[PDB]
């Protein structure tokens, strides 16, 4: 991505938000056991440790 | 001192007193039952999903 900008006077981010599906599903098998699946498209977070 | 139980009546009476203890060094149906019920609600839930 290449962006132009106007030159403001401080220094200013750039929010950027991209387009992503981070869903969770609930998993209650049971009693007292909560589990939790969370899974975004774009953009994962699983490291397979 | 005659009436002095022989000592066989002696190891009968004894280890009949023992066996009215309820703590045998194995478990017994109690005891086993609830060994049993922990391991088996012990670890990762077999119905999760």
């Amino acid at each position: 991505i290449n962006f132009e900008l106007d030159p403001m006077d401080d220094p200013t981010y750039v929010y950027m938000l991209y387009g992503v599906f981070d869903t969770v599903r609930v998993n209650q098998p049971e009693r007292n056991v909560l589990a939790m699946a969370y899974f975004r498209t774009p953009f994962a977070t699983g490291n397979a440790v | 001192r005659r009436r002095f139980p022989e000592p066989a009546v002696t190891r009968a009476i004894t280890a009949r007193f023992e066996a009215e203890s309820d703590q045998q060094p194995y478990a017994g149906p109690h005891e086993t039952n609830i060994i049993t019920a922990d391991v088996v609600r012990s670890g990762p839930p077999p119905s999760a999903v």
